């Protein structure tokens, strides 16, 4: 196929641009979250260092809402589109149906908005993927993930971008019971996982997690650089 | 390929399509305009090929205000309209504020008029480039404007044909010391330099503008100066 | 309704301006402190008066459109230039009049050459030499600038006068007053004053 | 000016029964203080088993009961099956609200069976807000005809008597006397009685001729 | 109708409004917060014909929150106050019934406290104290005489509590119970309502 | 009339004792001088989570609750959970909100025990949307306050809370000339409202 | 506010006074000078001062632009015609009161335009607010085909007439002579009234006022 | 599979004409921009090698924005002409509606949330525009952000866009510093990046922009630097290699 | 959206080519030949007047429903040439337009005001993707109030100018030579020595002697401004005229 019905089917019926989006995250940035007993850790790496850059402005990690955060993959304009838009509906909601919306509820949202860039020659199809992450109206870890064919499975924990698979693969070989236990394991898991993706060592990983029914804490470069400190639990007790 | 489009850049980032209006500018008539400390001089050729032509039924320079003349060299039916419509914009600046528009407010608007339809599809980029003669607070102003949206403002500039050697003959000839008489003489010499084809009366349409406004001159004027 | 004045005479290189400060709802004042007066130029400044909810529109709108020009043009407005800009703002909205009577006072940014004037509520300029109000005691106002005007007054007397015409105004009107705010444009400096107003 | 609604008069009753619904209206159609014909019956049949019954101004009740015969061809078309009597009612309801600032100037009574073999009618107001009712007279002489079916068919206010269930005669025979009797008092009823008689068999029409003055 | 306050101390705000909503004489809830959470510093009070209160205060409470999810940092109470100003002015024009009496109070860390009076005809103005209502009519009097530009929390209390007392002395209506919130550099702190 | 008057109130009842929240109602449109009826059923089942209720308007109510009774089922799918008491009032009163000042008549009460446990919201023609603990409007509005409020307590046990609402409903008719008919009582009780019994004046001043 | 215009033997006299009157008072001694647009088709209007003001620069604008693109001058009959359809569907609206003229190669000519749009040619009209003084005095001294001093005169006497007898009315004469060669800038022609001399002396003394707060801002 | 029409992917799911537009970016006068800890100072490269041209007048690259503000611009100029316009008449009507500047990484994503529209349902070409933004707020002090036609930026205490642009912050943070890079030092430094970065042609008082943005008494200012400065500037530049021997 | 155009620089006419000139344009210009008619626009001082063909292939036409002579105003008539549909269609849109022009300003059109505006309509088709250009040129004449005749010629390019004597056709070029050969030397024209001349032009251009059922001819004179069309009755008495020598 060329130009019009930016759409079509093709001749077997493998939707261009479905898994043409789909190709634009695999050189999207690596991210993964984990859903933990009463915590949920959301990581990223940043290989793109540039130590010239503010960090502040080149997270990864947005926040959705006072019970939402997520991280995404690919083209990054597109994923900021998408979180305003987000935003704005978890504003409405929580005006005209009064709650704190659940996780799943702002994820079908996405979903919906996500597949509905896909009529309309008009409108091409968006190249973000996401993960939705928060604590619920009853205080259950949940959560979810999408990809731009509009699903939205949910995942006990999933990574997306460039070499996703990998650290997929390498989580169930690691995600158990006796892994969670303990928040600072549950975030070592993730640090684990991106070091097997990472630019060699704790470089340029930013990650934050969401306790139950507090807030999104920021996991900062503090004295003991939060980062360093479980990535040298790694180094130091990894033989 | 990648050169049909006016949508998409160049594998280089570089558009293809405003460099062939580029090229049908250079394609144009020669035209010239020579800025002075007391006032800027508009000088073009008329190419009524045939005798049986009338060369002043249509003109080449067109007024827009007390103060304002145009020329331009590609197709004329492009120059017509953007006259047609720049008028529109400055008949807009002096409703909305009692005082005539600045040249500069005038070559944004036009500026900005003629990049929209580079950036639209399906339009051609406007095949012409415009030279603009103003005067404001007393003092003369002088832009040029480039098809893609660009303007500039120069000196003394000329474009249409063989207009790389008339900005030479241009460089080593004009001084910011000037003024209007002899700006005259020898923008007339720079169409000279450049004519092919014997300098008449009757080939070249002059427009100035003083603090007297903008005005062109006639035939008899053109003869006039010629003398000597 | 709510009420207020403003005034501006020229002179000698030097214009003034003044305006009350009482904001009011239609019987009782609510404080003391209201902008009536706002400056949209290094020497160039504009009076409202009338509907206050109108009086912060037609401010902040102006504010908006002279910075555009600001930056457009990239030099400072013409005092006519803004007169003629405001003429039209009230006028777009003419079938939703804004209810205000805006005044003008500036110098030229050239000459520093004495401007002054006024505006209907739809927009009909009065270019006066000699002084504009608006607002509510308007017929007052008049008759006080009517004899105390004087040509050629230098700024000190200007700022006496002004102060004058509008302290015996503004006190024979029941809803305006209340405090009353006064500016001087000169060549060079700006000089703002409060005045001892009958706080009644 | 202009006044765009006008009274045409007229009067429409409905009474349920176990086997049958009578619908019940005179056809003394009139407007201002003149009749203008005294043969205009304001019962129309729906369906086999449905009977509308309707009263008030009468350009609006030509183009409530077209529209009715419209979405009722509508449904036909759509679902393969007789549109229920419920349904109608339901869908009455909300096509007169439909015109919520515009009413209708219409008083409307449905006559019909349910699909459970039982009469049921259903009264309405000019705006729409139905219910099931086992009797209802609307229009002008409806003031003067509802007590006496309370008093009867409701056995209201009645002592020591058999409340006995009504059966086709009796209801016939009431209907013909209270249009009768109401014929004398009111100024918008006589000159004819068209007397529809829906049962389970089909709809078989009554007629009858009242005081022509 | 209702009845709203403001008192701006040295370094803090303190609102009040009564409690009760009528229909005709009745007074369905006597226990009525007609005073809402625009964000973590700033409140807000809102007064006027019923339904577009609730309606337009909401309104405000969505975007303010989304100013500060878009951007992370908060909305200083001056900009949500012309941003109210503006989104009430405009609608003036296409929204016939839309009366909406406020004052918008609250702190911030740089210029300190700050009360806005805001008329339904959306004409902010500054103010040392304010008030909405009819009752405003019979204690703006109180308020000013006993009012100096610097009083700590406790005298500013007791000066309310004169202002409510005179009403229960004087106003006509019945307005038994006020709720009282004071805005500090601590979020805002609820007071204990003013019960007789 | 033109046709369009439909009601101006009569009558209504609700509060939420800890055992639940009961409603009740009267039943007699008042065409002006004239009854309509006096079997009109006012408590109005939305659902088997939530009840209504009509007064001010008989087709205005009717219609848009019947119209949040869509909303409501397809918000309960949607979300697949059942809709709170508070989000319904919501829904209500957003949209009766628009068509404001074009002669709505509303004066609904939102009933139901939903997650946050009892729910009762008053929900009206001109915007105003209050919770609350004690309820009613309509003509007769003021003779129910005055019985309710010295009936009222949020430890009443069951029967007697029924007591209570016979007792007001009947006085408010008793005294209005507009309220009338037969009484209807419901309970909400734990999930799933359950009808009491629809009982006539007629027969409760023998009881009384 | 009274305004006038005859057709002399070779152009058109517009008077006009100065007078505008915010109310019962008087809003500028030297109201905006009446006359306007651009050469050869001066006209001069009453009314709503305001959209008077605005209607002769919209139209001003809308045909100095067609003349500028014909090349030739442009003509009365134009103005008329577009003053006619603006001044109509804006009809039950605010709208203005026109007196239009000018000498174009037809020579001169004088329309006199209405708010609904009601126009006509006309040898001479008067309107405002004293225009049926003025027309008095037009109808009792005009003859055709007068000289150009001589139809300055008529039209000083027609304004003077409305300045005495007329309350909304009343300052410096105006005249405007638009002639196929010629063009006046009679700003103003004559003035009937001087402000009497002030007897008072009051030359205000400094430090009359207190004054509470002196905040000074140097710029330069 | 085939590009066209900037609202069509390849099989890998960047968009083609972006990528292009980011080629003119490399063609573009060479323009950077500092982040200092008391000020922002901006340099940019003039293509204006005519001696024809005039009307410098108070810019050639730097368009000014708001009270505050200012940007620069590389790429095609009168699409940079559009995007200022339009930068201004937002932030204006931020103002209007807020009486508050704009801040300004909100300007900044209000602009690229366009840019990248552009990228989106249409057809038209996107702008071939790469914009640095220099201003100031209350919340965050002297910011820096880099704009891309993709709708991608980013704060920058360093960063150059144009031709050897990446050559040139490969230099830079080799050289940036953390917060001792006061506005002198900046400069000089900056000046010693576009001498470096400069083409073939020895570098000139009259090619470079230099303009800063400065705070005095409440106030914040934007000069674009005079010429008699810029030699000052550059002749001390080529006395201090006088040292580098 | 839109069907779109065809790849390809002749393919349609919004593309430039590498010198970006307009070959649709010039396909029109060679369009316009079709149909073998050519057309002679002559003016004297007293009078305008354009000649042409009457090609009749077929007798089972009426010669009366055959033209190319179209009245506009019954100051100002056109000559036609091209493919017919087209001319029927600009004939239409002239008319309507000079009575919008007499509506809205209260005058008759001037003739080379009416022929801007068609040249204006004209070359808003060459912006267009999915307009074609109208194939056909059409000439006016006309007294407008002191210049006597005027003779105005637009085009498919738009490009239109004012013409002491001028024609189009397939024979173009030598009635051109043919014209600037007559011009040159005898230019007093009458009313009898002159347009008659474009007679003997036409016919030694294109045939013998022409008797006058082929010939279509209408004038416009300054001292009786009608446009009207002579006939056989008429235009058999001039060539005869013309025919002895």
């Amino acid at each position: 196929s060329y130009d019009r019905a930016i759409t079509v089917f093709s001749p077997d019926g493998h939707l261009f641009q479905v898994e043409y989006a789909q190709e634009a995250v695999k050189k999207g940035s690596t991210a993964v979250g984990v859903r933990g007993r009463d915590i949920v850790v959301l990581g990223v790496e940043k290989k793109s260092v540039a130590k010239l850059q503010d960090e502040r402005t080149v997270r990864k990690i947005c926040a959705l809402d006072d019970n939402v955060c997520m991280a995404f993959a690919g083209l990054t304009a597109d994923a900021r589109i998408v979180i305003n838009r987000a935003r704005v509906e978890c504003q409405s909601h929580r005006l005209t149906v009064e709650d704190p919306v659940t996780v799943e509820y702002i994820t079908r949202y996405i979903a919906s908005l996500k597949q509905r860039y896909t009529q309309s020659n008009g409108r091409r199809p968006f190249g973000i993927s996401a993960l939705i992450v928060g604590f619920d109206f009853d205080g259950t870890p949940r959560l979810y993930q999408t990809d731009p064919s509009g699903t939205y499975h949910a995942w006990k924990a999933n990574a997306i971008g460039r070499g996703a698979k990998s650290v997929r693969e390498f989580l169930e070989k690691n995600y158990t019971d006796e892994a969670i236990e303990t928040d600072d394991l549950t975030i070592k898991l993730v640090i684990k996982a991106l070091l097997e993706v990472v630019q060699s060592g704790g470089k340029n990983i930013e990650l934050a997690v969401m306790r139950r029914d507090q807030s999104l804490k920021i996991l900062n470069p503090e004295e003991i650089e939060k980062y360093v400190a479980e990535i040298e639990k790694e180094k130091e007790e990894n033989e | 390929g990648y050169s049909f489009s006016l949508t998409t850049f160049s594998p280089s980032g570089k558009l293809v399509q405003i460099e062939y209006a580029l090229a049908a500018v250079a394609g144009g008539a020669p035209s010239v305009g020579i800025k002075a400390a007391n006032g800027v001089v508009l000088a073009t050729e008329k190419k009524q090929k045939s005798i049986l032509y009338d060369e002043r039924s249509v003109h080449k320079v067109e007024p827009i205000t007390k103060h304002i003349g145009l020329v331009y060299s590609g197709m004329g039916p492009d120059y017509r309209v953007l006259v047609h419509r720049a008028r529109k914009l400055a008949q807009q600046y002096y409703l909305v504020y009692q005082e005539p528009i600045p040249t500069a407010q005038l070559v944004q608007r036009v500026a900005s008029v003629m990049q929209e339809y580079t950036q639209s599809g399906g339009v051609r980029p406007f095949g012409v480039s415009l030279l603009i003669c103003g005067w404001n607070e007393g003092r003369p102003y002088l832009f040029q404007s480039d098809p893609s949206g660009a303007y500039f403002a120069w000196k003394a500039t000329a474009m249409g044909k063989n207009y790389v050697n008339g900005k030479t003959f241009l460089e080593k000839r004009y001084n910011e010391d000037l003024e209007l008489e002899d700006a005259i003489h020898t923008a007339i010499l720079t169409l000279k330099e450049s004519f092919e084809g014997q300098m008449t009366e009757d080939n070249i349409e002059v427009g100035i503008c003083n603090e007297a406004g903008f005005r062109r001159l006639t035939p008899t004027e053109v003869k006039d100066y010629l003398a000597a | 309704y709510n009420g207020g004045a403003v005034m501006a005479m020229k002179g000698k290189n030097c214009v003034a301006i003044a305006a009350d400060r009482r904001f009011g709802i239609q019987a009782q004042m609510v404080t003391t402190d209201f902008q009536k007066i706002f400056p949209m130029g290094d020497r160039l400044y504009i009076g409202l008066a009338g509907l206050a909810t109108d009086v912060q529109t037609v401010a902040q709108r102006l504010k908006f459109r002279l910075n555009l020009y600001e930056l457009k043009e990239g030099r400072q407005i013409k005092p006519y230039t803004l007169m003629s800009m405001v003429a039209n703002l009230l006028y777009e909205k003419r079938f939703g009049p804004y209810y205000t009577e805006p005044v003008i006072a500036g110098l030229d940014p050239k000459t520093f050459k004495p401007f002054i004037c006024s505006l209907d509520l739809i927009g009909c300029p009065m270019v006066t030499d000699d002084f504009v109000v608006s607002g509510t005691c308007a017929e007052q106002m008049y008759g006080m600038c009517e004899s105390l005007w004087e040509p050629n007054m230098d700024p000190d007397h200007l700022f006496e006068t002004i102060s004058q015409a509008m302290l015996n105004a503004v006190d024979r009107d029941a809803v305006s007053g209340m405090g009353v705010i006064v500016h001087i444009i000169e060549k060079d400096k700006i000089t703002t004053r409060t005045l001892k107003a009958r706080m009644d | 000016r202009f006044s765009p609604y006008v009274f045409n008069g007229g009067t429409i009753l409905a009474i349920a029964g176990e086997d049958f619904a009578i619908v019940a209206s005179d056809t003394r159609l009139s407007e201002g203080f003149s009749i203008h014909t005294r043969d205009s019956p304001k019962c129309y049949k729906l369906t086999d088993k449905t009977v509308i019954g309707c009263s008030g101004f009468h350009g609006d009740c030509l183009t409530l009961t077209k529209i009715i015969e419209a979405r009722l061809k509508m449904y036909k078309h759509s679902n393969n099956k007789a549109m229920t009597t419920g349904a109608i009612a339901a869908m009455l309801s909300t096509i007169l609200y439909s015109r919520r600032f515009f009413p209708y100037y219409v008083y409307n009574i449905i006559g019909g069976l349910d699909e459970e073999g039982k009469g049921a009618v259903y009264s309405f107001d000019p705006v729409g807000s139905y219910q099931r009712d086992s009797f209802k007279a609307g229009g002008s002489a409806s003031a003067m005809l509802q007590p006496l079916l309370d008093n009867q068919v409701g056995f209201k206010n009645m002592q020591n008597v058999e409340h006995v269930p009504l059966s086709l005669d009796r209801a016939m025979r009431l209907v013909k006397d209270v249009f009768i009797s109401a014929a004398e008092r009111d100024v918008y009823t006589g000159d004819a009685l068209r007397i529809c008689i829906v049962t389970k068999e089909g709809i078989r029409e009554e007629t009858v001729s009242l005081r022509k003055d | 109708m209702e009845y709203l306050i403001g008192i701006q101390g040295p370094d803090y705000v303190l609102v009040a409004s009564d409690r009760v909503a009528a229909s005709n004489i009745v007074q369905m809830k006597d226990d009525h917060d007609k005073m809402f959470k625009m964000s973590e510093k700033i409140l807000l009070l809102c007064v006027g014909e019923a339904g577009d209160t609730v309606q337009f205060a909401e309104y405000i409470q969505k975007n303010v929150q989304l100013y500060k999810m878009r951007n992370g940092y908060e909305l200083s109470p001056t900009a949500a106050a012309n941003f109210t100003r503006r989104n009430l002015a405009d609608c003036l024009r296409s929204r016939t019934p839309y009366h909406v009496n406020l004052l918008l109070a609250g702190y911030d860390e740089h210029e300190g406290p700050a009360l806005y009076y805001m008329d339904y005809l959306a004409a902010l103005a500054k103010a040392p104290f304010a008030a909405h209502g009819y009752g405003a009519f019979l204690t703006l009097s109180i308020l000013d005489r006993y009012y100096t530009p610097t009083i700590s929390r406790e005298r500013a209390v007791e000066l309310l509590r004169k202002c409510l007392e005179e009403l229960q002395k004087r106003f006509i209506l019945n307005l038994p119970t006020f709720s009282v919130r004071i805005i500090d550099k601590n979020g805002i702190h609820d007071l204990d309502n003013i019960s007789f | 009339e033109p046709g369009i008057e439909m009601l101006h109130g009569t009558t209504t009842l609700a509060f939420k004792f800890r055992h639940g929240v009961i409603v009740a109602a009267d039943s007699r449109a008042t065409a002006g001088a004239y009854i309509a009826s006096q079997t009109v059923k006012k408590v109005i089942e939305i659902n088997p989570y939530l009840l209504g209720t009509m007064a001010g308007g008989a087709a205005d109510c009717s219609f848009w609750e019947r119209l949040l009774a869509r909303q409501c089922r397809i918000y309960e799918l949607r979300n697949k959970e059942r809709i709170s008491v508070a989000a319904a009032s919501k829904l209500l009163a957003n949209m009766v909100y628009q068509y404001k000042g074009m002669g709505l008549s509303m004066g609904t009460m939102i009933c139901g025990w939903d997650k946050r446990g009892p729910g009762l919201y008053y929900v009206d023609s001109e915007g105003n949307r209050i919770s609350g603990a004690t309820f009613s409007v309509g003509s007769g509005s003021v003779y129910a306050y005055g019985v309710m409020d010295r009936g009222y307590s949020y430890d009443l046990e069951v029967e007697q809370a029924y007591d209570l609402a016979r007792r007001a409903i009947y006085q408010a008719t008793y005294r209005d000339a507009y309220s009338g008919g037969a009484v209807n009582l419901y309970h909400v009780r734990e999930d799933g409202w359950i009808r009491v019994s629809s009982d006539n004046v007629a027969d409760l001043h023998e009881k009384y | 506010t009274t305004i006038a215009g005859v057709v002399y033997k070779d152009g058109i006299v517009l008077g006009a006074d100065t007078r505008a009157t915010e109310g019962m008072v008087v809003a500028d001694k030297n109201c905006s000078k009446i006359h306007f647009i651009s050469p050869n088709i001066y006209c001069c209007g009453a009314g709503t001062a305001a959209d008077t003001d605005m209607t002769t620069q919209l139209i001003s604008s809308n045909l100095e632009l067609h003349s500028l693109s014909t090349g030739r001058l442009p003509r009365v009959v134009t103005a008329n015609r577009m003053l006619k359809q603006m001044l109509f569907r804006y009809q039950g609206y605010i709208g203005a009161a026109l007196v239009l003229g000018g000498v174009d190669v037809t020579g001169p000519h004088l329309y006199s335009i209405y708010p609904h749009g009601s126009t006509d040619k006309l040898p001479y009209v008067t309107m405002g607010s004293g225009s049926l003084a003025a027309m008095a005095v037009f109808e009792d001294k005009f003859r055709p085909d007068m000289e150009e001093e001589e139809a300055k005169n008529l039209v000083s006497e027609a304004i003077a007439a409305g300045i005495f007898n007329d309350l909304g009315s009343g300052s410096n004469i105006d005249l405007c002579v638009i002639s196929k060669n010629k063009l006046d800038f009679l700003r103003p022609y004559t003035v009937p009234n001087k402000k009497g001399t002030r007897l008072g002396r009051y030359r205000c003394e400094k430090g009359t006022t207190a004054v509470l707060t002196e905040k000074i801002t140097p710029l330069e | 599979r085939y590009d066209s029409r900037t609202t069509i992917f390849s099989p890998e799911g960047r968009l083609y004409q972006v990528e292009y537009a980011m080629e003119a970016i490399g063609h573009a006068g060479t323009c950077l921009g500092i982040l200092a800890n008391d000020g922002v100072l901006l340099a940019a490269e003039r293509r204006n090698i005519h001696k024809l041209l005039d009307e410098v007048f108070f810019s050639e690259k730097i368009y000014k924005l708001n009270e505050d503000m200012a940007c620069s611009v590389a790429g095609i100029t009168s699409d940079a002409n559009v995007l200022t316009n339009e930068l201004r008449l937002i932030a204006q009507r931020y103002l209007l509606q807020y009486q508050e500047p704009i801040p300004c990484e909100q300007l900044v994503t209000a602009l690229c949330d366009i840019k990248q529209a552009y990228t989106q349902f249409g057809g038209k070409r996107p702008f071939g525009v790469s914009l640095l933004y220099i201003g100031w707020d209350k919340h965050y002090g002297f910011q820096l952000y880099q704009s891309d036609p993709s709708g991608n930026y980013g704060g920058w205490k360093a960063t150059c866009i144009g031709n050897n642009s990446a050559a040139a912050v490969s230099m830079l943070k080799q050289d940036y510093k953390e917060g001792e890079m006061t506005l002198k030092s900046a400069l000089a430094l900056a000046i010693k990046v576009l001498n470096k970065t400069m083409d073939v042609s020895k570098l000139s008082a009259e090619k470079v922009e230099i303009a800063t943005l400065t705070r005095e008494n409440g106030k914040t200012v934007i000069r674009v630097l005079k010429q008699k400065e810029v030699e000052q500037l550059i002749k001390k530049h080529e006395e201090e290699e006088a040292k580098a021997e | 959206m839109s069907r779109g155009s065809s790849a390809g620089f002749d393919r349609h006419i919004t593309i430039f080519s590498p010198e970006g000139r307009l070959y649709q344009v010039e396909y029109a210009f060679k369009a316009i030949n079709q149909g073998g008619l050519t057309s002679v626009a002559v003016r004297g001082k007293d009078c305008a007047v354009i000649v042409t063909q009457k090609k009749v292939p077929d007798k089972l036409l009426d010669s009366s429903t055959v033209t190319h002579l179209f009245k506009i105003t019954e100051n100002i008539g056109c000559v036609m040439t091209g493919m017919t549909a087209d001319s029927r269609s600009q004939v239409q849109r002239a008319r309507y337009e000079a009575a919008n022009w007499k509506y809205k300003y209260g005058y008759e059109i001037p003739v080379d005001m009416l022929c801007k505006r068609i040249a204006d309509i004209s070359q808003v088709y060459t912006q267009n993707a999915e307009m074609r250009p109208l194939g056909c040129c059409m000439i006016l004449i006309g007294i407008d109030e002191e210049q006597g005749p005027q003779v105005y010629k637009c085009d498919p390019a738009g490009y239109y100018c004012g013409f002491k004597a001028t024609a189009a056709g397939v024979k173009q070029t030598e009635s051109t030579s043919f014209l600037e050969k007559k011009v040159k030397k005898k230019f007093d024209w009458t009313f009898e020595q002159t347009v008659e001349t474009a007679i003997t032009c036409l016919s030694t251009v294109l045939s013998i002697d022409f008797k006058p059922s082929e010939i279509e001819v209408g004038v416009v004179t300054v001292e009786n401004p009608k446009f009207r069309i002579l006939t056989e009755a008429e235009i058999d008495a001039h060539l005869v005229a013309l025919a002895e020598r």
